[PDB]
């Protein structure tokens, strides 16, 4: 079930076990069950030219390039029925690695006991 | 069949790397699946931060306790 | 007075209509 | 400077783009 | 005239196709929406919402649906049987999907919180 | 009146048959009355949305159950 | 320090609540709670804290209203009042009253009764 | 080589605001628990990530402030503060000192007494 599958990629990527993430899976489970407004861009296209443009602004041509010959394969192998989506979901994710990351506060830590 | 998704998973992999996504092969066919079965990718970005939010407090207690 | 092309009024348009979309994107994101 | 007609192309587009944008910013 | 909660609640029974009983949670989560403040729709204009539909169905390829959104358009502000037209478009533009696009089937994972 | 009415109905369940929108003769009516009533329009929409959702998650369920 | 009897901001708002709803203080309980409560709530800073930019605000959306006779009223008052000097938070009250400008042209939006249904 | 007890964030937090109250931690427990619900709610990436574009930013805001010497002095001690390179998180706390900078000309909008309510 699409649940179990949830709640184990959540395991997997907290490197805890399922009963460990409980709280990260009810979260993940809220954020799905909120109403969205309609996405921006619907268009398998257009996710992966705003997904091109995101990595080139990075510097990150050769990144661009990949990230294009990557979803050029998705395509041909026709594995996944909603290109558009996770194409979105992609650029959605990408960081840039010239932007210093806002580590985190030691803080966020205090409040976890 | 089984060839296409195989390297559709390996360029996604690839692609994660290079954009520094931090994604690894399960996590990626996973979400892979998930949009596939017609997941709102705003939705699943915004669960995505909440996970990853998540997965680092996880990281940062296991690093404290370790 | 040189009237803005019409390739300059839709080239205008567009980068006026990338920039508020962009600013609606981080709002929504937010 | 723009031509009226020009000019009223480019307000309108503006207008929709923001308008756009302020009803995206209301339904999210 | 059946008051506005409870034709609601009958409307959300009719279109869920279940008992008042199996749409509790449901009926609740209505309530709480329907007495909730929400922020000011996009469109308050009855001519700007029935514009605005127009256009976002052509810019959409969807001439046929832009053509049956101008008719009942033109029909409801001929008929002048509503008082609050503008409140009507609004809905109808915030309710419209495009046919193009294949339903996005609901994935499986909603189903863990329905328990 | 009772014409105009009628006429109306025809075109919104007509308009809502072409953009997909799923609803009934007895909801659209309903919709209708309570906008004509003075309904604000967000909460009415809000409550459709809400009420289409539930319809979802409890088909969502019988297939997951099924 | 002149802080003249000023009644409690309790008792303002109790009685601006059974000024607005047209009902006792004591019948607009519920909504001398919810003036309280949104007073209470944390609140995004003023659109201008400018006397001068306030009233230029109200006067032109009274010309946007096609209130240009009523534009000019608001600046000629507007400058009265600074002249006059009597207010002392004349950036708030000019950009409160700018907030409460209505155009008489767009019908009023009704507060549906229907909201007093999810009270009970 | 026993780097003085910088006492853990919380901690820190809760002298901060002892500090800030101008009372005791245990006389800040109110104020301490805001404190604590703020710094465990996810925030926003800082709007600027890059050292000189924080500082350009900053000497943008002090010429808009009408404080042009004191925009061409932020300039000046930023590439002072850059050279120096003690700093590990240069944006973060360009950021910072960007979010906390308060504009003299700007006349307080005097928070109302009222607010107080709800700091209890």
């Amino acid at each position: 079930s699409p649940n179990v599958l949830l709640q184990n990629l959540c395991c997997r990527i907290l490197g805890r076990s399922e009963a460990d993430v409980a709280q990260q899976f009810q979260y993940a489970v809220r954020v799905i069950g909120s109403n969205f407004a309609p996405t921006v861009e619907r268009d398998e296209f257009l996710v992966a030219e705003k997904i091109k443009k995101e990595l080139i602004r990075q510097r990150r041509e050769a990144d661009a390039a990949l990230f294009s010959e990557l979803h050029r394969k998705l395509h041909s192998q026709g594995v996944l029925k909603n290109k558009w989506s996770i194409l979105y979901l992609l650029l959605s994710l990408s960081e840039d690695p010239r932007r210093q990351p806002s580590k985190v506060s030691s803080y966020a830590t205090l409040f976890a006991q | 069949n089984l060839n296409a998704v195989r390297e559709t998973m390996d360029v996604l992999l690839e692609i994660s790397r290079i954009l520094n996504t931090g994604l690894d092969m399960e996590t990626l066919s996973i979400c892979v699946r998930l949009c596939e079965q017609g997941i709102n990718p705003e939705a699943l970005s915004s669960v995505i931060k909440e996970l990853r939010k998540a997965t680092e407090a996880l990281k940062a207690a296991e690093n404290m306790t370790s | 007075n040189a009237p803005l092309t019409s390739i300059q009024i839709r080239f205008i348009q567009n980068m006026i209509q990338e920039t508020l979309d962009d600013f609606r994107e981080a709002c929504h994101r937010d």
